[PDB]
């Protein structure tokens, strides 16, 4: 009943030694997530004489209260938001290589 | 890590010394021709 | 796992809330595992040169337990910048003043000295007395255990457990105990 | 506040060293070594 | 000067990189560093930290199993030093003798 | 010192020399002691025969075996 | 109270007490024996 | 009751779609981890 | 109810780390024997996918797959397109099951083939050393030589047991 | 054990005593040999000042010390108990042994600050305003010394002083 570590998470682990004792198998078929320990998706969320008129109705705040929401939202700092200068846009590479 | 354990095992303490790990050829073609030998 | 690249990307580069119960815990120890999680190094997709940090949740600052006489001893200082503006107050006097001054002092401290310091300070919470607003309690994802086993008093251990301790002297009949 | 007059590791007046449970264990081992190295003269 | 000089920092800062996410790795299925180190190379598992950075990121199950293999490891070895040295060596404590 | 270090030729350090156990030696050896290991050359399987010269090895032990197969030991 | 690094009892009176983490010769009949450590 | 795929996202309706597409991946064998093209040549 | 060396249980009384009882040898030994067994029925029916291995190579170990790209700094003297196969393998690993060598796997078990692709020269580097107010400045420009292998097939072969 | 009664009966006062039932130590201790009865019963280097089912047993019902006389101790494990006995009480771990209040004295409200591991008293000590340099830094101490010799499972002694 020995188990070197829980095997209740990522895959069940199960070590051997070949008879000569030159190789190491390890067997380490991944878990399931059960069906019990699920959420639901919770997909649920008039007279109307005139049509769902709806529009964009949003005011562009100033920098000030711009950068402190974005940052409020985020969970950042305000610099991060503050703009930079055409040294730094322009020394910034358009074309940076890609691995994959 | 572990010089001390593969001295008293034996072994050297540097795994990159003598051992089939470092004197052991690296390659060899793959119709069984046997790769010249390392100059280290 | 066969995802696809966007969705991937998002799985692994992803910010977890974790909560940590202050309740009579060192505040070095919750201050040591809350720098870590801000840090991000319990990733093995760690770098300094991203953003791996995690949110951490640290509920009871009100209730921690400093080892020995720290209360009275332990010293932090501060200067306002005007001349007879040095104040030093003590680990109690700090903690009435505040009470999420000192696990935020520090885990200020055990962060790393540079400017990402102040976005993983940014990152985490404090909150005392047991209260977390319901965005932070309904975005939690994983609980840390609490590093210092809390002692049971002599009231809460049950008389099964008082049984079975033995007793170890005989004390005389005529004793006024 | 707390100066050192002078240069710190020369002078009169010192910062003062102390011995590490490492540099303990470290000089034991060396120890050890001229030790077996006497034994190996020895003969 | 700089560029020079920044190649040997490389692969101190390398190393300390993959120290770090192997400590993670571990920390994460409730081992250290030295405990992982150790009882791999006492199992006769030459893998380079690189590697095991690699496999940590890329393959999970492989980490555990080889974290797996390391505690299993070390508890021989307290069993063997709790034992007075009568007892037969453990299955995983045997070493492959070369010659 | 340094000119002993010299003559008995250990100016590459973790470089192992074999030298006589004989009393100049020795005497060379008592004043550099504290900068060198001195093991005995350990021979379980003799000196190296005129066609065994080249597959010999000096293991960290101590002994210069005559026979070197890279191979695991069947038993 | 006289501050002093070797507290001693100048009278049988004289009587050690250890408060506020400091050592003091307390005394009655004289109070002058009165002796606080340094 | 059996768990046939797992898809992640930011939202509940991408993460419902990487799922699907998982599970596409999978009943057409075109798994990630799926046995590499073998180009070995005819023999 | 007290036997010789009994001590009641007090904070240090016990260690603070759970006892651990390892599995009798003769059980633990046909539970590899079977472990083994079924791992081997695996590979002789191919239930497995992509294979990796780490395997040591130009003193160095390398972590490869299928049509994966190696380069080495050192000159092989090998003519481009030829085929070698790296004897040196530590680690094969699938989805399921993963070998581990001590130190090394057997050739029988597993067998790695590259490919060579291209010979070139590295981009220059510069060595250059100044030492303040000595007068000391020298520079060097270097190119170390390089190979690239693609790693062609990491076969396995059923061998355990 | 013994009480003492005191009833003021028709303005005659009379003080009584009576005898009640005492603890008796448990059968067959494992260390017969031993002079105290943490060696008799093998807990010697083997306690410390969370063991209130120890801690209890050698101290008054208002918190105070039973002489070493009668516990039978030797000198150092008294003061060992005594220290973690102070320690525990520090850190509240004793709630039904408390101080004794005359009447009509009802403590004023304070704050409350848990501590565990407290070697001196809260109101003795003086705040660290100058640490100092690191050669002669000034150490809080945590603990107590003399359960130094206290067993130490992990590889890191302890530290006494913070
Ligand atoms: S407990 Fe043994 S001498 Fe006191
Ligand atoms: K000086
Ligand atoms: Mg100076
Ligand atoms: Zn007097």
């Amino acid at each position: 009943t020995y188990s070197p570590l829980p095997d209740d998470y990522n895959c069940n682990v199960e070590l051997a030694l070949t008879s000569d004792g030159r190789t190491i198998v390890c067997y380490h078929p991944s878990v399931d997530i059960p069906y019990e320990h699920t959420k639901p998706i919770p997909r649920p969320d008039h007279d109307q004489v005139l049509k769902t008129r709806l529009e964009e109705k949003v005011e562009h705040l100033e920098e000030g209260p711009m950068i402190e929401q974005l940052s409020k939202m985020f969970f950042t700092t305000k610099h991060r938001w503050y703009p930079h200068g055409r040294y730094h846009r322009c020394r910034k590479n358009l074309n940076p290589p890609k691995d994959r | 890590a572990g010089g001390q354990w593969r001295l008293q095992q034996g072994l050297a303490a540097n795994p990159s010394g003598y051992g089939p790990l470092t004197e052991l050829p690296d390659w060899s073609y793959a119709d069984g021709r046997p790769a010249p030998p390392m100059k280290g | 796992s066969s995802f696809s690249r966007a969705p991937q990307q998002w799985a692994t580069f992803a910010r977890i809330w974790y909560l940590l119960d202050g309740k009579m815990q060192p505040p070095g120890k919750l201050a040591a595992m809350a720098s870590i999680r801000l840090q991000g190094l319990h990733k093995p997709v760690y770098h300094a040169l991203s953003d791996c940090g995690d949110h951490v949740v640290i509920m009871n600052t009100r209730h921690i337990a400093f080892s020995g006489n720290k209360w009275e001893q332990k010293v932090y200082s501060s200067h306002t910048g005007y001349p007879g503006g040095f104040r030093q107050v003590t680990a109690a006097q700090l903690h009435l003043r505040d009470p999420v001054a000192i696990v935020k002092l520090a885990i200020y401290g055990m962060l790393p000295k540079n400017l990402h310091r102040r976005t993983m300070m940014e990152r985490l919470h404090l909150f005392p007395d047991e209260y977390i607003p319901e965005d932070i309690l309904k975005n939690l994802v994983e609980e840390l255990p609490q590093p210092r086993k809390i002692p049971k008093r002599l009231d809460e251990y049950t008389q099964e457990e008082i049984d079975a301790f033995p007793r170890l002297w005989t004390p005389p009949e005529d004793y006024r105990l | 506040r707390g100066r050192i007059p002078g240069r710190q590791w020369i002078g009169k007046h010192r910062r003062p060293r102390f011995v590490s449970l490492r540099a303990k264990q470290n000089m034991i081992r060396r120890l050890e070594i001229e030790a077996e190295n006497h034994y190996w003269l020895s003969m | 000067v700089k560029c020079t000089k920044a190649r040997y920092l490389k692969k101190k800062n390398m190393r300390t990189l993959w120290i770090n996410r192997i400590t993670a790795a571990s920390q994460e299925h409730g081992l250290k560093y030295p405990a992982l180190i150790g009882n791999l190379v006492k199992c006769q598992v030459e893998l380079n930290r690189k590697v095991l950075a690699d496999l940590a990121i890329y393959e999970p199950k492989t980490f555990k199993s080889l974290a797996a293999l390391a505690s299993r490891r070390r508890h021989e070895g307290f069993a063997a030093a709790l034992g007075d040295g009568k007892e037969p060596e453990g299955i995983f404590s045997r070493v492959v003798q070369y010659h | 010192e340094k000119d002993i270090i010299k003559m008995l030729g250990l100016e590459k350090a973790h470089t192992p020399q074999v030298h006589k156990n004989i009393p100049s030696v020795n005497a060379k050896l008592k004043v550099v002691k504290h900068l060198i290991r001195i093991k005995p050359l350990k021979l379980p399987q003799g000196l190296p025969a005129e066609e065994n010269m080249s597959n010999t090895c000096l293991k960290s032990t101590g002994e210069l075996v005559v026979q070197w197969h890279l191979k695991p030991v069947e038993q | 109270f006289k501050n002093k690094t070797v507290l001693k009892k100048r009278c049988k009176d004289c009587y050690l007490v250890k408060r506020r983490g400091r050592w003091y010769v307390y005394c009655k009949t004289h109070p002058r024996h009165k002796q606080r450590q340094m | 009751k059996k768990l046939i795929a797992e898809g992640p996202g930011e939202t509940v309706l991408v993460a419902e779609e990487e799922a699907a597409r998982v599970a596409l991946r999978k009943l057409y064998g075109f798994t990630e981890n799926r046995r590499p093209w073998n180009y070995s040549k005819p023999k | 109810s007290y036997l010789p060396g009994y001590v009641p249980k007090t904070s240090l009384s016990s260690p603070p780390w759970p006892e651990v009882v390892l599995p009798d040898p003769v059980e633990e030994t046909r539970h590899h024997a079977e472990v083994v067994k079924k791992v081997n029925e695996m590979i002789v029916t191919g239930q497995y996918g992509r294979l990796f291995a780490v395997v040591h190579f130009a003193s160095r170990q390398w972590k490869v797959t299928s049509e994966d790209l190696i380069l080495i700094g050192n000159e092989l003297d090998l003519a481009c397109g030829e085929r070698i196969r790296l004897e040196k393998v530590l680690l094969v690993g699938a989805d399921n099951f993963t070998l581990l060598g001590k130190p090394l796997l057997g050739k029988d078990l597993v067998r790695v083939e590259a490919t060579v692709i291209e010979k070139t020269e590295s981009w220059p580097r510069i060595i250059m050393r100044f030492r303040k107010r000595k007068n000391f400045k020298k520079k060097r420009i270097v190119t170390t030589p390089q190979t690239v292998l693609r790693i062609n097939s990491i076969e396995i072969a059923p061998c355990l047991l | 054990f013994r009480e003492v009664v005191e009833t003021q009966e028709g303005k005659t006062t009379i003080i009584e005593g009576r005898i009640t039932a005492t603890p008796k130590e448990s059968p067959n201790p494992p260390n017969p040999s031993g002079q105290c009865p943490i060696c008799r019963w093998n807990l010697k280097h083997k306690y410390n000042y969370d063991d209130v089912l120890l801690l209890s047993q050698f101290i008054r019902p208002h918190g105070g010390m039973l002489p070493r006389k009668i516990t039978g101790l030797c000198q150092e494990e008294h003061r060992k108990i005594e220290e973690c006995v102070k320690m525990a009480h520090r850190a509240g771990l004793l709630p039904n042994h408390r101080p004794r209040l005359p009447e009509g004295v009802v403590p004023k409200s304070k704050p409350q600050l848990n501590r565990y591991l407290t070697r001196w008293a809260p109101g003795s000590v003086k705040p660290i305003y100058k640490k100092g340099p690191r050669w002669n830094r000034v150490r809080m101490p945590v603990g107590s010394p003399l359960l130094r010799d206290n067993v130490c499972y992990s590889r890191t002694p302890w530290k006494l002083y913070h």
